[PDB]
């Protein structure tokens, strides 16, 4: 066999051949024997038992929490991958296969932001949803025991040329010009941290109120980020899907678009909401870009709705491509179908599973084979859809080691997007040899002192 | 190079309605405002109103509104004036002005358009030789151009002969009709012995008489 | 409306002479006025705009200054060619308004009048009419009167008077008067005369003729 | 590859000045080179910001520069029965810069404009200006296209066409070779965005002090247009010149658009009087393509070619994931009549948020071989994040795909090290065409002088 045609000098360099290779350490070795071949080969051989060195590849869990049935009660002792960790063993150039299984929990807790655009298009549309807070209680409790919402407002940056600047009247009523009343222009201001007190929500809006701006597109992308990394001041919590939805009927500004107002600093990604519940940095500071965005969205585990009129829907529906786990909805011209619209949003969020890695070793290589819909495997896919509620999947996973590392710990994370638990895997590569621990420094064995005897065999010592 | 080309002298009846033209060239009409003055010998000089061809947009002095409206047609690259139900005070000339680089100066001018408002009738001069009194060393001669419509006449001497030494007074509007008359001078060795003849054309009738002056 | 007040109406000056005519507005118009020139029987030309700026083309010998409700036209060396009429114009504000003006005139030694005075002809006689003529030729200055008197009172009703710019190569002025009456009422009378008053004479100078005699 | 990083210039204006925002150099009558450089947030009079500009004198050592004064004093004018106001702070005086000849152009794209009339106006707004001088004689001048003396009312009426209120007029600017001054203007008709054009000669022999509304007749504005397509498209964020139609009597503009098309992006090149002859469509929204434009002819046949920088390109990684770069695109001019056509090469930026392409410069030919070159800036590049400069060496089929050479800033992070450049010429007389690097966030300006090559390439 391969083992003892390799012509192996010791027993780490014997495994190193083929993961199916043994070593034998005995003293009474037969003359020409190769201390390298099958185990089955060296015990035929009375090769002592305790002898053989042939390490076999592993995986065995460490925790294995059964998947919760519902993520209702506890304060996040839930449930929704498993196992949670574990061990893993590989010996060079060999593979071990295991398993995840993923459940979208039902009763699971929700958190919904509203950030809604008020330039002066959206007047109606406020007058619709004063309600709209006990009417998705009402509705979203059908699906959840725990919701929580919220309630933010945008315009755009308050410095020309997208504010009128005068006369002086303009400043303090930026419809004079017309025959009404509005509120002076603001960017973004945060006006309800989310709260299980629905009815919150609704008093908040019925005292909301439009303002007036200039150009078209508006400082919606300023919002969305101060709305995600203002973490404290809107109150996502840990343990929820967090749902931020963005209405408006017009085009948006991005990056670079700061410099007709005279701000080229850019975005930092940074919270500058205050007290006063006021964006301080919307006169000072870009927009954001669609990457600094998609990062701080991420990493906040924020799951961004694009909620907006048919006019301007296929300009986000792009977006959303450009900003993966974001999702579509055509909101009517006064607001009056958000609520179907959100449960919709809501139930697509949760109706995917898709697995991914973290600090996985150059060296270790993964494979997949999904389980979806009903025990229909799929090889070569990591990651299902078309999903319901409650309903889970499982994934069939390979990992092949190349060659051995020089660390022999590492570990590394399997993590659906979106979720909180996670299947931590400790990696331990065995290429060495238990004979090697016991080996004998400048041997009298080995050509009388220049060299060392270790796993049977004599090594040459260090220097040489 | 900039210029203003304005229509020709209008003479037309009262009651009725006149529309001047102001062309513009070596530039488009549509670049600065367009204004309208207007000039009598006794009132002087008076600011009608401009307009912006760019959109049609004017203004007026409030003397004016309801008797002047000015438009203008960008394609034809034209500046138009319209006076209605005319007058003897609107007798007067015309001009269109823009500005040079200054967006509300009055630096460049049409050679202006006059107009007449008269019900007066094509009439024919009546030349009267005015020959002196029954004595110096220079005598003076004269000829009177009486009851004409409208302007102008040409008057010479001798056809064209004799030129220098001689004074055509400005006519002057005799109720509805014109007066002029001019006066030569020569020495007393030169008439009655050199013949003297006043020779008047008044191309509106077609006609051009001729009187010889005869003394007394 | 802003009242522009122009000031001399006119002057007498030589070539070479550095004149100045002014402009006095109702109110300030910081510096947003023109001046305006134009030559005997031909049309306007721009001089200045916004009080100081000469329009493209005018020589430098032209300037304006001023400020407030006070401004000035000034002209170094008068040349031939200046001897014209000039006009302020405000645009400070709608309605535009315009100066009265000022003419430059030629200034010469004074010079009285050559009075004659023409009887009707007979071909008007015989029509029904009646124009006694009176030329006062070549005079300066321009200041004259002239009254017409039948039988040694003076007349007003049916005087027609004309005068002529300043001659070109003489630098006088003329005038021509022309009384006009009915057959009738001319021969009602015998004595036809008119006086001519000039700063030149203190006497009037008079000229006459008898109807039925000569 | 033969610019030499290690013994640099700097010079250096007041703190918060923004000095080195925008650059050029600058030749006087007697070809002696010099830098003009703009910094848009200098103290005015009233010890309120209102933009500056600084004309530096070449020195091995640098240092601090001159000004070049221009009148900072807000204005106002009764006439015509209105009130004519200017309004120069945070105008920006300086957020660019050109030189043409022996004249200097310096814009402040944020001056504010107003007209009042009893009790209506025109509404305050950024019509932008530019600031001219000739510093040898002392000569001044101004040029604001979009000034108007409309008030509101007659907007709405006549349902916002052709509103100039907006326009920024001096955000971008260029000079053609026959002295024809083009600004871009990004908010002109609604933030459709036009472009102003009109001889730097008759911008002087028209302009007086205090009249603020003036006709320069010469001038040629582009056009209004009602296609959804142009919407908020910043026509005149960017401008360059160059010859792309064959006749050599015709100048062609190019002209960047970052967000034409719903923020698809476009760079269009047009005749003098703005009628198309090419688009080229941004690749991938919001990526600001048409930022940056660049005009030079990199492979030696003679013929412009043209680059485009769209700054924040997203470029795709393993595991459907996107990274924000910024790339550059290169179009080679074909041969005769022909429409460009797909992009010849894609230059990509390595780091994240680097903002690779934010600008472009033509070197000229730097390593002296026959080829021009160009250098792209990354201003928030490079493995610290403090801004880099890359060069890329022209060559027969276009551009080599990987840099010469690598600058590095000198200056600490938020400099924005890159921000503006300018290159191809030879400022130390040594032969060799040198680079201008601007880095307004620590106010100063880094010249890198061109050596003789060590091993050519
Ligand atoms: C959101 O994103 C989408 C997808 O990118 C954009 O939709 C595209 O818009 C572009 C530009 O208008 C379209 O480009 C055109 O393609 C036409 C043919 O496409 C056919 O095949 C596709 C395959 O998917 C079909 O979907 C489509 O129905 C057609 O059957 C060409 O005929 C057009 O050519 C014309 O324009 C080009 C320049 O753009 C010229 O070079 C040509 O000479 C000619 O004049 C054109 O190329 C594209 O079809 C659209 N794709 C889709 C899938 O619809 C949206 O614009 C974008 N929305 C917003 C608001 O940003
Ligand atoms: C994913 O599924 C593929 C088959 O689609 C598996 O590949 C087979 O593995 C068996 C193991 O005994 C081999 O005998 C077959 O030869 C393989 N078939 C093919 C087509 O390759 C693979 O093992 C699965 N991977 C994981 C990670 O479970
Ligand atoms: C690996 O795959 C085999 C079937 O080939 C399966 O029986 C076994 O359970 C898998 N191992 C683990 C640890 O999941
Ligand atoms: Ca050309
Ligand atoms: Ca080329
Ligand atoms: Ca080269
Ligand atoms: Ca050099
Ligand atoms: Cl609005
Ligand atoms: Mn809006
Ligand atoms: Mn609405
Ligand atoms: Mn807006």
């Amino acid at each position: 066999n391969i083992c003892t045609t390799r012509g192996v000098s010791s027993c780490q360099q014997c495994l190193a051949v083929s993961p199916m290779c043994a070593w034998c350490s005995d003293e009474a070795l037969p003359l020409g024997s190769p201390r390298c071949d099958l185990k089955e080969n060296l015990l035929k051989d009375n090769c002592a038992p305790e002898s053989i060195e042939f390490p076999v590849s592993e995986a065995r869990v460490l925790e294995d929490r059964p998947l919760s049935d519902k993520g209702s009660g506890d304060s996040s002792q839930v449930t929704q991958v498993s196992p949670q960790r574990i061990a893993l063993r590989l010996r060079p150039d060999d593979s071990k296969n295991f398993s995840i299984q993923v459940r979208q929990v039902e009763d699971y807790p929700v958190d919904i932001y509203y950030l809604m655009d008020l330039s002066y298009s959206m007047k109606d549309d406020l007058w619709s949803i004063q309600n709209l807070g006990t009417k998705l209680a009402t509705q979203m409790r059908k699906l959840t025991s725990n919701l929580r919402i919220g309630f933010g407002a945008f315009v755009d940056k308050p410095v020309s040329p997208y504010m009128y600047i005068s006369p002086p009247e303009a400043l303090e009523n930026p419809c004079y010009d017309m025959k009404t009343t509005c509120l002076p222009m603001f960017g973004y201001k945060h006006v309800l941290t989310l709260t299980d007190q629905v009815t919150r929500f609704n008093e908040e809006v019925k005292k909301q109120s439009v303002s007036r701006n200039r150009d078209a597109p508006e400082g919606g992308f300023d919002a969305i980020m101060q709305a995600t990394v203002c973490d404290e001041k809107i109150g996502w919590r840990n343990d929820a899907s967090h749902l931020l939805v963005f209405t408006t009927d017009a085009k948006t500004h991005i990056a670079l678009d700061g410099r007709l107002a005279g701000i080229v600093q850019p975005n930092d990604g940074q919270c500058h909401v205050g007290s006063d519940n006021h964006y301080s940095a919307s006169t000072t500071m870009d927009y954001p870009s669609l990457g600094l965005m998609t990062e701080k969205l991420s990493q906040k585990n924020i799951n961004l709705i694009f909620a907006v009129t048919e006019n301007v829907v296929n300009l986000y529906q792009n977006y959303s491509e450009l900003i993966p786990g974001t999702t579509v909805g055509v909101l009517s011209m006064d607001s009056s179908n958000v609520l179907q619209l959100i449960v919709d949003a809501y139930g697509k969020i949760r109706s995917k599973v898709e697995l991914e890695v973290r600090d996985l070793p150059e060296e270790l290589s993964l494979s997949f084979n999904a389980t979806c819909l009903n025990n229909e495997v799929i090889p070569g896919l990591k990651s299902c859809m078309g999903l319901k509620i409650g309903d889970t999947v499982s994934f069939s996973i390979e990992a092949k080691v190349r060659g051995c590392p020089q660390e022999k710990e590492k570990s590394f994370t399997i993590k659906p997007v979106g979720f909180k638990d996670s299947l931590i895997v400790q990696v331990t590569f065995d290429c060495d040899c238990a004979c090697q621990a016991q080996a004998e420094p400048n041997s009298h064995r080995c050509n009388n002192g220049n060299g060392t005897f270790e796993c049977g065999v004599c090594r040459c010592g260090p220097g040489w | 190079e900039v210029q203003l080309q304005q229509s020709g002298a209008e003479l037309v009846k009262p009651g009725a309605s006149v529309k001047l033209s102001c062309t513009a060239s070596g530039f488009n009409i549509k670049d600065t405002y367009v204004h309208w003055v207007k000039q009598r010998p006794e009132q002087g000089l008076e600011w009608i109103g401009r307009i912006d061809p760019a959109n049609g947009y004017t203004k007026y002095d409030p003397k004016f509104q309801g008797k002047a409206t000015i438009t203008a047609d960008t394609s034809s690259n034209t500046a138009y004036l319209q006076l209605s139900s005319l007058t003897s005070e609107d007798t007067a000339v015309y001009y269109c002005v823009r500005p040079l680089y200054d967006y509300y100066a009055m630096d460049y001018w049409g050679q202006g358009t006059s107009v007449t408002v008269s019900s007066a009738k094509t009439t024919a001069p009546s030349v009267y030789p005015l020959a002196p009194v029954c004595t110096g060393s220079s005598v003076t001669l004269g000829c009177l151009v009486k009851g004409y419509f409208p302007e102008p006449v040409t008057l010479t001497w001798n056809s064209g002969s004799l030129s220098s030494g001689v004074h055509t007074f400005p006519a002057v509007l005799q109720s509805d009709l014109y007066t002029l008359s001019s006066s030569v001078t020569v020495t007393s060795s030169t008439w009655p012995s050199q013949s003297i003849t006043c020779n008047v054309a008044h191309p509106a009738s077609s006609t051009k008489v001729d009187k010889k002056i005869e003394p007394r | 409306d802003i009242l522009m007040t122009q000031s001399p109406s006119s002057m007498s000056v030589s070539l070479g002479d550095t004149v100045s005519i002014t402009c006095h507005a109702s109110q300030g118009i910081s510096s947003n006025i023109g001046w305006l020139q134009q030559k005997p029987g031909k049309s306007f030309m721009g001089l200045i705009y916004y009080g100081t700026n000469l329009v493209d083309g005018v020589p430098s010998r032209f300037s304006g200054s001023g400020s407030g409700a006070d401004y000035s036209l000034t002209i170094s060396s008068l040349d031939s060619e200046d001897f014209a009429d000039y006009y302020c114009v405000q645009y400070a504000q709608l309605p535009y308004t315009f100066g009265g003006g000022t003419k430059l005139e030629i200034k010469r030694a004074d010079a009285a009048p050559t009075v004659s005075i023409f009887p009707p002809s007979s071909e008007q006689l015989t029509s029904g009419g009646a124009s006694v003529v009176c030329f006062l030729n070549n005079f300066y200055p321009k200041d004259i009167n002239v009254k017409w008197k039948i039988d040694g009172s003076e007349r007003q009703n049916g005087v027609l008077n004309s005068w002529t710019d300043q001659d070109s190569k003489d630098s006088t002025y003329s005038m021509s008067s022309t009384l006009t009456l009915t057959k009738d009422e001319y021969e009602r009378h015998n004595s036809y005369t008119c006086e001519a008053t000039h700063k030149t004479s203190t006497s009037p100078i008079v000229k006459s003729f008898n109807r039925n005699e000569c | 590859l033969n610019l030499d990083p290690v013994q640099l210039t700097f010079y250096a204006g007041p703190n918060g000045s923004q000095f080195g925002f925008s650059l050029d150099f600058h030749k006087d009558s007697h070809g002696r080179v010099a830098i003009v450089v703009g910094a848009p947030r200098t103290l005015g009079p009233s010890q309120e910001e209102t933009g500056g500009v600084f004309l530096c004198p070449w020195r091995a050592e640098g240092g601090q520069c001159p000004s070049l004064l221009f009148d900072l004093r807000d204005e106002t004018r009764n006439v015509g029965s209105q009130t004519l106001q200017t309004f120069k702070a945070r105008q920006g005086l300086g957020a660019s810069v050109v030189s043409w000849s022996d004249v200097i152009v310096a814009c402040a794209p944020w001056q504010h404009w107003n007209v009042l009339e009893k009790t209506e106006e025109a509404e305050k707004t950024p019509v932008g200006s530019c600031f001219l001088a000739q510093p040898e004689s002392g000569r001044r001048a101004e040029y604001s296209p979009c000034r108007g003396n409309t008030l509101s009312r007659i907007y709405v009426e006549n349902d916002f066409s052709w509103d100039k209120r907006y326009c920024e007029a001096g955000f971008s600017s260029v000079v053609t070779q026959a002295g024809e001054l083009v600004l871009g203007a990004p908010g002109g008709y609604y933030f459709l965005g036009l472009l102003a054009q009109a001889p730097v000669a008759d911008i002087f022999s028209s302009y007086r002090p205090g009249i603020l509304l003036w006709h320069v007749s010469s001038q040629s504005l582009s056009f209004d247009s009602s296609n959804p397509e142009y919407f908020d498209g910043y026509w005149g964020y960017s401008v360059a010149v160059g010859e792309f139609d064959g006749d050599l009597n015709t100048t062609e503009y190019v002209v960047g658009a970052p967000t034409w098309s719903w923020t698809l992006g476009a760079v269009e090149i047009l005749d003098s009087y703005y009628q198309r002859l090419h688009r080229l469509r941004g690749e991938q929204m919001a990526s600001y393509f048409g930022h940056s434009v660049a005009v030079t002819d990199v492979n030696g046949d003679g013929r412009h070619d043209l680059l485009v920088g769209a700054p924040l390109y997203m470029e795709s990684r393993a595991d459907r994931k996107l990274a924000e770069v910024g790339r550059v695109y290169l179009f080679l001019q074909p041969r005769g009549p022909h429409a460009l056509g797909a992009p010849s090469l894609l230059l990509t930026g390595t780091q994240l948020y680097g903002r690779f392409g934010s600008a472009i410069a033509p070197l000229g030919d730097l390593d002296r071989d026959g080829y021009n070159d160009i250098a792209v800036a990354a201003p928030y590049g490079g493995p610290s994040g403090r801004g880099q400069v890359l060069v890329f060496l022209g060559q027969s089929e276009g551009l080599r795909s990987r840099p010469s050479q690598v600058l590095d800033s000198p200056f600490p992070t938020g400099s924005a090290f890159g921000f503006s450049l300018r290159g191809a010429v030879d400022i130390d007389d040594n032969g060799y065409p040198d680079l201008i690097v601007g880095a307004y966030g620590a106010n100063q300006v880094a010249v890198y002088r061109a050596q003789p090559v060590v091993k050519a390439s």
